RNA sequence: GCCUAACUUCUCGCUCAUGAGACCCCAUAAAAGGUGUUGGUUGAUAUUGACAGCAAUCAACUAGCCCUGAAAAUGGAUGGCGCUUAAGCGAGAGACCUAUACUCC
RNA sequence: GUGGCAGCCAAGCGUCCAUAGCGACGUUGCUUUUUGAUCCUUCGAUGUCGGCUCUUCCUAUCAUUGCGAAGCAGAAUUCGCC
């Protein structure tokens, strides 16, 4: 029923805290809330972090009890986390809304006329498959 | 009536424990009353057999 | 902060006192508030102790004339309606037209059988340990003197045969949606490109 | 009373001596390590752990030094073992409790916090006689032990998520369960 | 203080309030349960109380000390004229109960 | 102290299947199927292979570790219910009143009568899915069998407790029908 | 949490009570008990394979919460509603609210 | 305090057997239907005993409903529970 556990190596991607929106690798597991992550390719410090912050990805890294950051770092670049994690949905959604937060008002009017222009041509063509 | 009958009877209504506090009839090998008016009570008495 | 409509909840899988200072906060700022399913709320605890505590309500009555004593509404809608009113000023005038702007039913009424419902995540009963009982206002309605349970289940079951033809007729449009956009792809592709670039696909 | 306020209790070394007499030109010098929330603290705690041993008070002694004792390496783990005696409604009492921490001020705060939650024990009532790093072979708590495992894997179960900025009211469906 | 000696209350106040009726006409507060297997046919009707006289009838009662004897009993004549049927209604279901 | 992770397998035998989801377990046999629900625990259920069924539970307290046992010993009896059934027999105990047992309603209602001479006729609904049987070999047994075990001993435990003596002391006024035996129907 | 201005804010535990508990004076509770659960102390046995049945276990203690001990007369009181990974119990952290008090005008 | 009611340990009673039912020497409580103690309210007045009548309430349950235990083989009787 349980796919992702929390497991060394297992990449977690930080939802809430300090470091929110980047991705970190489970290195050790210190209680049932505690994990110690260090995300060094990802500019997140070797940390204790309790996992109500965490969320786990589907990446899990070939790591050892408690790697030094050097390894972590070796692991991290090998796998290519980054990038495909830049290949989920997951990703995707943050990098729009990242794209969103920053629109002027001229890119929100422009949107705008795009959109709604987009609206009516598509609502012409299932206007069109409705009919057949 | 039968002796085998006689104890297929009495395992139901003779061989059990009861509780010195609620008198509570409990099974013969038990420990503790299981009725929580008496706080499971740890002291019990054999139900008065045949004397 | 007002909302121009009222806000529809549906009181399924909520818990009883969550959702009710919620709905009674919203009623004190000045929001109207429709709250759906009643029956469906939920009370932390097993099925005996609220049971008991309904039994001891019922005991609180005027010796010297019941019909001026506590007056126990047995229906789940009013049941709500008074768990809201506990948490209201409802003797001062404030209070009185905060809660005259709380309207909770059993089941849908047709009225509203075609609006979306809210719901409230921190009243929800999945903060509950999953160790632990709880019992079902309806269930606890019916037990104490509600004489419609089963009135409002045979109408729930024909409210959710009907809404599951609608969903499938719009899973179908849904698709012929899904279709169309991609049939207007060139024609479409010069705002596309602005949409996407903008991030909202 | 004494009371373990602060996030993350801080460690003191502390250095003190009675004030030497014309009897005793030359008097021992004792040092201390101390669990408190800072320096002020630190010395009062001192003060009384010496009175208690040592027939010395406050008034007749003096601190040479209290320096505050960083860890070393926050970033390894560690088992820590830590023996202690404490005051119940009843009787006194001596336990020895483990946990598992980067810090080992990290580990006092955590038997603080832990002796209140299962002892209702205070601050006032707890003496941290010793503490020290078990290897993971000498630990003896299954809690802690459980723990020591090069394969650990576990899910997050039932997870409650809390929104934070936004509306009380969604028509969104909660989900508790992630795959 | 305690009444010296009991004795039940007087009358029963599931009867009150002893309020004049709110109409001449008797309501029909309940009606027998529909069994839809039986024939189509009518619950209540509606007569006047003409008097009443006192009969003799034999009485078979087994284990009766008046079984296979003749009794008096006191009888009350109610007229009872054909009714005519001028409407039909009905009643729906809802969350507050049957509406016509 | 809540344990990381506890749990159980129940391994079928052949000729049996499970096939357990959301859990839900329907198991299959040749006495038939018996389908059983288990979401008033919140453990992971699971098929681990071709014949095994894991049940586990993750971060539990002793409590809720007491289940796992407890579900893997419904399973083990869902499958033999499925394949020898379950029989229970039953002996009429009496010191002077024959204790008449019939079946009326279709084989569906257990009669007892003159149980301790008394006049009135105790009748005993049998569950779906449980048949009964008055043994014409063997005297004064009544025989209860079905595929779920719940079924069959609450049946025969109904039985057992209708004929109850009042308010004479039980210790020897011993009469009425004891389970004697609780075994399968298939000769094991 | 709502009455009620100020978080259903953050961290770790404990507790299920067939009306649990909930904050100085303060608005009662004891001797004595529980194989409910959670920690500890001491003494033993156990891989020269510990107890049960034809891989840890046993025993005695101890103290946190819960339970029994716990009966009164108009209907009734953690202030009320309600609250159960709490809105309870204990240790803590940020912020925030509020006097005719403090600073300034 | 006194009155009333309920517990804890078991020396004994109970043919034998401390606990079926009791329970001494001790000891812990609860109640305000006794009587005391006090003097807080009322002396520009709260009509001061009992009975009669009539409601309602509490149980620390005599009877009745459903049960458990006996030194329960049954009219009968005793103990306890909801």
């Amino acid at each position: 029923v349980f796919n992702r556990v929390v497991q060394i190596g297992r990449v977690v991607f930080i939802a809430s805290g300090k470091d929110q929106g980047k991705l970190a690798a489970i290195v050790n597991v210190i209680d049932g809330n505690r994990v110690q992550i260090d995300g060094p390719s990802s500019d997140v410090t070797r940390t204790v972090r309790n996992l109500k912050d965490l969320q786990l990805t589907k990446f899990v890294l070939k790591l050892r009890v408690g790697q030094r950051t050097k390894g972590v770092k070796a692991a991290f670049d090998a796998a290519k986390v980054t990038e495909n994690f830049q290949k989920t949905q997951w990703a995707k959604k943050i990098a729009q809304r990242a794209i969103r937060a920053k629109l002027t008002d001229f890119e929100r009017y422009k949107l705008m006329k795009a959109k709604q222009m987009r609206n009516r041509i598509v609502r012409v063509e299932l206007a069109k498959l409705k009919k057949a | 009536i039968e002796p085998s009958l006689r104890q297929l009877a009495q395992k139901y209504n003779c061989d059990k424990q009861i509780c010195r506090k609620c008198y509570a009839r409990l099974p013969p090998r038990a420990s503790n009353c299981r009725k929580k008016k008496c706080g499971h009570s740890s002291e019990l008495r054999i139900k008065k057999k045949l004397k | 902060g007002l909302s121009n409509r009222a806000i529809i909840i549906d009181g399924k899988n909520h818990l009883l006192g969550r959702l009710a200072s919620i709905v009674a906060k919203k009623l004190l700022q000045g929001d109207k508030v429709v709250v759906l399913r009643a029956e469906e709320i939920v009370i932390s605890g097993n099925f005996h102790r609220s049971k008991l505590k309904y039994m001891s309500f019922l005991r609180k009555r005027c010796n010297i004339n019941p019909a001026r004593g506590a007056f126990h509404y047995r229906a789940p809608g009013k049941i709500f309606w008074r768990t809201v009113r506990g948490m209201l000023p409802h003797k001062t005038n404030r209070g009185n037209e905060a809660l005259k702007n709380l309207r909770a039913y059993e089941g849908v009424p047709a009225k509203y059988q075609k609006t979306k419902s809210l719901h409230a995540p921190s009243a929800s009963r999945f903060r509950l340990q999953p160790r632990r009982k709880f019992c079902v206002v309806g269930r606890l309605s019916h037990e104490v003197g509600w004489q419609f349970q089963d009135v409002v289940a045979k109408l729930e079951a024909k409210r959710k045969v009907k809404g599951a033809a609608y969903f499938e007729q719009k899973k179908k449009m849904d698709k012929l949606a899904v279709q169309a956009k991609k049939n207007a792809a060139p024609k479409i592709a010069q705002y596309q490109k602005i949409i996407e670039a903008l991030g909202y696909n | 009373p004494t009371k373990a306020l602060g996030e993350t209790l801080n460690e003191y070394v502390v250095v003190g001596r009675k004030i030497p007499t014309e009897k005793e030109p030359v008097t021992p010098i004792w040092k201390m390590q101390i669990f408190a929330t800072n320096h002020v603290i630190a010395k009062s705690r001192f003060w009384y752990f010496v009175s208690m041993l040592r027939r010395v008070k406050k008034a007749n002694g003096e601190i040479l030094s209290i320096k505050q004792v960083f860890e070393k390496n926050p970033g390894t783990v560690k088992n820590y073992g830590v023996w202690l005696k404490y005051d119940s409604r009843t009787g006194h009492h001596n336990m020895y409790r483990e946990y598992r921490d980067t810090t080992v001020a990290g580990a006092v705060t955590q038997c603080y916090r832990d002796m209140g939650a299962r002892h209702r024990a205070q601050a006032d009532r707890i003496h941290i006689l010793k503490v020290q790093t078990v290897k993971a072979e000498d630990t003896k708590r299954a809690g802690i032990k459980m723990f020591h495992d090069a394969k650990i894997r576990f899910p997050l179960p039932h997870r409650v998520t809390k929104r934070k900025n936004l509306s009380v009211f969604t028509t969104a469906r909660q989900n508790t369960h992630f795959a | 203080s305690h009444r010296k000696f009991s004795a039940p209350r007087h009358g029963h106040m599931g009867f009150t309030p002893k309020k004049r009726s709110r109409t001449y006409r008797g309501r029909i507060k309940a009606f027998p349960k529909d069994d839809k297997s039986k024939p189509i046919h009518l619950t209540a009707f509606l007569g006047y109380k003409a008097g009443m006289t006192h009969i003799v009838r034999d009485v078979d009662k087994p284990g009766s000390k008046v079984n296979k004897k003749e009794v008096v009993e006191a009888v009350t004549i109610v007229e009872t004229p054909p009714m005519v049927i001028a409407g039909v209604t009905g009643y729906v279901d809802t969350p507050q109960g049957p509406r016509a | 102290m809540k344990l990381i992770e506890s749990n159980d397998t129940v391994v079928f035998p052949e000729g049996v299947t499970f096939t357990v989801k959301n859990r839900i377990v329907h198991v299959t046999g040749p006495r038939g199927t018996i389908r059983k629900d288990f979401r008033h625990l919140h453990m992971e259920m699971e098929r681990i292979g071709k014949s095994t069924l894991r049940v586990r539970k993750w971060f539990g307290v002793r409590k809720e570790l007491a289940a796992i046992r407890t579900v893997c010993s419904h399973i083990k009896n869902m499958i033999k219910g499925v394949t020898v059934g379950f029989r229970y027999k039953m002996r009429s105990v009496y010191a002077h009143f024959p204790i008449n047992v019939t079946l009326q309603d279709g084989n569906r209602t257990v009669e007892i009568r003159n149980f301790l001479g008394e006049k009135i006729v105790r009748r005993v609904p049998l569950p779906e899915g449980v048949i009964a049987t008055i043994s014409t070999a063997q005297k004064d047994e009544i025989v209860v069998e079905g595929n779920d075990v719940q079924f069959v001993s609450q049946a025969a435990a109904r039985i057992q407790q209708s004929t109850a003596v009042k308010e004479k002391d039980i210790r020897k006024f011993l009469d009425g029908i004891y389970v004697s035996e609780k075994t399968t129907i298939v000769p094991t």
